[PDB]
């Protein structure tokens, strides 16, 4: 059958692999996104609402949405929960102030069936920080050991240097890029 | 370690200049000119050499010459086979090291070099590694490059760097699943002028040239382990389990790759294939003398003995030399006072030989020995050593490849008195 | 060395087989003229905070190898951010950066010397070597930091 | 290419 | 003739207008050709070396180098002033502190015999500052109306909201893509 155009967009990537990402606020979410899209560090306020680029990588083009984690928006997410495969979610290295309400949010949000069929993936950013936690400590904190029937995978990251945010983009390309 | 590289030829002139800390006067290979000036022959250079405020260490290699530069204490054995390391690459990526093929391909060199000598350490060093990290000189791939701007060298550090396994790229896939494994064997040997054995023994070492995709678990296990004795192993295998299980599993790497080496127990007599009637007169201040040379297969083990050929250093007594062969063909230079005989095969109806008349000097008393006799031979499908393969299992793929394995025999340093 | 001024405009290009060569020429010519080698500086800075690694990589090679003796206190400070990169082919890179440092200003030896001791306690297996190494060439005499790590 | 060589 | 790569590039826009960009410490420069070349700001620290980024505008190829201001490497612009059509002069809205050296180093570089066949334009960044000079007084400190045999033009702009940033291109593609 005449299918040249799928042909012609997979001799270059046709994968998109919709991503939502959520998370707390100051966890550096947006700056892991426009950095993705750019690779410099750019000055910023508080986002209160939601951002959008288009990034490609190993032929694959990652849409990240950049919903705001401010609580005056936070129950909107529901909203974009439809229709995504990739879920985001940032843990600031040493937010042990707020890392229970960070846990009791993902949850909530694993809670919700449309994302059931989705992959989590937990960036560590702010890795630079000293009293900064180790992958382990926040993996404990988070439980994501307890979680069942849900492909998953937590990786370190510093944003200021970008350390592992090509990596997290591998992780999502082999699992988001699965066999199907 | 190492400062910087001097590629120069046996002609004496200085090819492919490098540099890796400082720039080294190029007066340093003055020293090496001078030292190989002393020597008898180019094969004769010392691989330390010392200057009043460098030292110099050397390879010997394919005609041409690898010296280094060093300035704090290095190991020697870490600089020789660092150089033999470059020298094997720039064959793996160009068939052979030469100075044709250095100069026609300056560039691709000179960045293959900036890769692998860091600040005088090792950066990278495995082949598989260093294919993707600068592709070869392929053209299609160079035609490519021009019609898309694409380039050379990679953009992404290859997987199997930060792997487990550093030795192999990762995600590798071929449509024709095979592997193939080469167990070659060398009979080193010393014959006296009575034929009796003096000192020989088997030399072996398994090649494997690989074709599968994914990431297998290969076994390799032979008959007749007993036999193998001091044997040697790629970091490849998983040496607790040789220890143990007496099995070689192993993930291999891609590309021609050299599996294990061994050697034959002194306890089993080493079955010599090749033996030789020999005879020559040197009478004292006479024009001429006579040769005679006849080459026989002793332990065949039933097999041809194919690929002969018969080298000997006549002294100085000799100017030439008249002599007819059964077989293969008859080449004496006079210059080098080297005696060549192509013998080639041997046939059970009419054993090969060489004989006739020597043209000496006039005048010159005869030499106090015979030079001594080397002999080329190659044995196919058969391995002097006896070892055999037991299986060739396979584990995490689903495929089957083709499976093969070989038995050549090839001539070690076989030399034979008289 | 006549045309270091015409090559070192270059050394920001996109074009990555560019700038390996740009990379070589600066390497080799770079002692010569201090003052045009000065200008390759900025462009290798913003090169060690990209997101891909490999690039951190050849830029910290790169950044040591440039003996500018004016550059001193960047490469410092390159080092010891290069420290903890949580990229184990930028911790070897780092290593090797560390023994260029030494080779290039003796006066740091008491800060390399921390920075050497925070590297050997890496799990890493691909960066224990290179580490050592640096050891070895830098402060062959300190047996006291290695004994926990035997 | 695969000629010459024995089964295993 | 044969001219058919010219005509397919005027089709899109084939001027270059190469053009060098100095000026003094914390002038606000290098910040300027980031947000040209992207549109965000981005954290950036002083920069030592030189920048170089390609930004097309009104079919017109621009390419800005970011030499650096830091007087450790001030006398090496004299490099790059070969080749050029077009001078970038930046000016702090508020460094009547260090006005007197921007003026004798604009003139230095007017002084260069390969710079006489330029164009000089004159960036008044830092808009926004309240005590801020206006583009008059900044005319009058750095004396542009004394110049004689050189185009000239001064505009007024804020980089942290981009103020005018399009409009000083607008100036150079009209002089530097001028009649010919
Ligand atoms: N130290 C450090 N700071 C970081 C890192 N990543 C981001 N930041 C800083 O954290 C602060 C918040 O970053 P943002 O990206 O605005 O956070 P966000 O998740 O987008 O916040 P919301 O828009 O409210 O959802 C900024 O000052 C960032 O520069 C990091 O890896 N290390
Ligand atoms: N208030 C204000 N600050 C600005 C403006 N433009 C730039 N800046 C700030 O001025 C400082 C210096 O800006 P840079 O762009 O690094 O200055 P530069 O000219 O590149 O300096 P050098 O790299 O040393 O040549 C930074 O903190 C900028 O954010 C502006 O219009 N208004
Ligand atoms: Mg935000
Ligand atoms: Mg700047």
């Amino acid at each position: 059958g005449n299918i040249f155009a799928n042909l012609f967009k997979g001799l270059f990537g046709k994968k998109e692999m919709r991503i939502l990402m959520v998370g707390l606020d100051a966890a550096g979410k947006t700056t892991i996104l426009y950095k993705l899209k750019l690779g410099e560090i750019v000055t910023t306020i508080p986002t209160i609402g939601f951002n959008v680029e288009t990034v490609e990588y190993k032929n694959i083009s990652f849409t990240v949405w950049d919903v705001g984690g401010l609580d005056k928006i936070r129950p909107l997410w529901r909203h974009y929960f439809q229709n995504t495969q990739g879920l985001i979610f940032v843990v600031d290295s040493n937010d042990r102030e707020r890392v229970n309400e960070a846990r009791e949010e993902l949850m909530r949000m694993l809670a919700e069936d449309e994302l059931r069929d989705a992959v989590l993936l937990v960036f560590a950013n702010k890795q630079d920080l000293p009293n900064a936690m180790n992958a382990a400590e926040i993996t404990d904190k988070l439980g994501l050991h307890s979680l069942r029937h849900r492909n998953w995978y937590i990786q370190a990251t510093c944003a200021t240097s970008g350390d592992g945010l090509y990596e997290g983009l591998d992780w999502l390309s082999n699992q988001l890029r699965n066999q199907k | 370690m190492i400062h910087s590289l001097f590629l120069i030829n046996c002609s004496g002139d200085i090819f492919l200049e490098k540099h890796w800390k400082s720039v080294v006067s190029q007066s340093v290979c003055d020293y090496f000119f001078e030292a190989q000036e002393k020597a008898a022959d180019v094969e004769n250079v010392p691989p330390v050499i010392s200057t009043p405020h460098h030292y110099l260490i050397s390879i010997y290699r394919d005609k041409l010459f690898f010296v280094s530069v060093i300035q704090t204490e290095v190991p020697p054995l870490f600089v020789i086979e660092f150089l033999h390391r470059v020298a094997d690459t720039f064959q793996d990526y160009f068939g052979e090291c030469s100075e044709a093929a250095i100069k026609d391909n300056v560039v691709i060199v000179y960045e293959l070099l900036e890769e692998m000598l860091d600040n005088g350490f090792p950066l990278a060093t495995e082949s598989n590694i260093l294919k993707e990290l600068i592709k070869p000189p392929t053209i299609l791939r160079s035609v490519v490059n021009s019609i898309t701007g694409s380039s050379n060298v990679g953009d992404t550090l290859p997987t199997g760097q930060l792997s487990n396994i550093p030795w192999r790229r990762a995600g590798v896939k071929y449509t024709n699943n095979e592997a193939y494994f080469d167990v070659v064997e060398e009979i080193d040997a010393i014959i006296d002028k009575s034929g009796s054995t003096v000192f020989a023994e088997i030399q072996g070492v398994i090649d494997a040239c690989i074709k599968l995709s994914g990431m297998p678990d290969l076994s390799l296990s032979f008959m007749n382990p007993r036999l193998l004795d001091d044997v040697s192993f790629h970091p490849c295998i998983r040496f607790k389990r040789w220890e143990s299980e007496r099995v070689l599993s192993f993930i291999p790497p891609d590309g021609n790759f050299r599996l294990i080496s061994y050697r034959v127990s002194s306890q089993n007599l080493v079955a010599i294939p090749v033996y030789v009637k020999h005879s020559i007169s040197f009478k004292e201040n006479s024009s001429c003398g006579r040769f005679d040379i006849t080459i026989g297969p002793k332990q065949n083990m039933g097999k041809t003995i194919e690929g002969i050929t018969v080298t000997v250093h006549m002294p100085k007594v000799v100017l030439n030399m008249n002599l007819t062969p059964t077989q293969g063909s008859y080449t004496f230079d006079p210059v080098t006072k080297v005696l060549t005989w192509d013998v080639g095969k041997i046939t059970p109806q009419k054993l090969p030989s060489l004989k006739g008349l020597v043209n000496l000097q006039s005048g010159a008393p005869k030499p106090e020995e015979n030079p001594s006799l080397n002999i080329q031979f190659k044995i196919q499908q058969l391995a002097i050593s006896g070892l055999k393969v037991n299986r060739l299992d396979m584990y995490g793929e689903k495929y089957k490849p083709f499976k093969g394995v070989k038995y050549v025999t090839k001539a070690g340093k076989f030399q034979v008195r008289t | 060395s006549e045309l270091f001024p015409a090559v070192v405009k270059n050394v920001a290009s996109k074009n990555i087989e560019i700038k390996k060569l740009v990379y070589v020429y600066l390497v080799r010519y770079a002692e010569e003229q201090q003052d045009l080698a000065l200008l390759s500086i900025s462009t290798f800075q913003r090169a060690l905070k990209d997101p891909n690694q490999l690039i951190r990589a050849s830029a910290l090679r790169v950044l040591s190898s440039i003996r500018v003796p004016i550059i001193v206190p960047i490469m410092m400070l390159a080092i010891k951010e290069a420290s903890a990169d949580l990229s184990p082919y930028v911790r070897k890179n780092a290593a090797h950066a560390i023994q260029k440092l030494y080779s290039l200003d003796p006066e740091q030896k008491e800060m390399l010397i921390e920075v050497i001791e925070k590297l050997l306690k890496d799990k890493s297996t691909l960066v224990a070597g290179s580490v050592v190494m640096a050891f070895e060439e830098v402060c062959p005499d300190r047996i006291d930091l290695i004994h926990k790590n035997y | 290419s695969h000629a010459g060589y024995q089964t295993i």
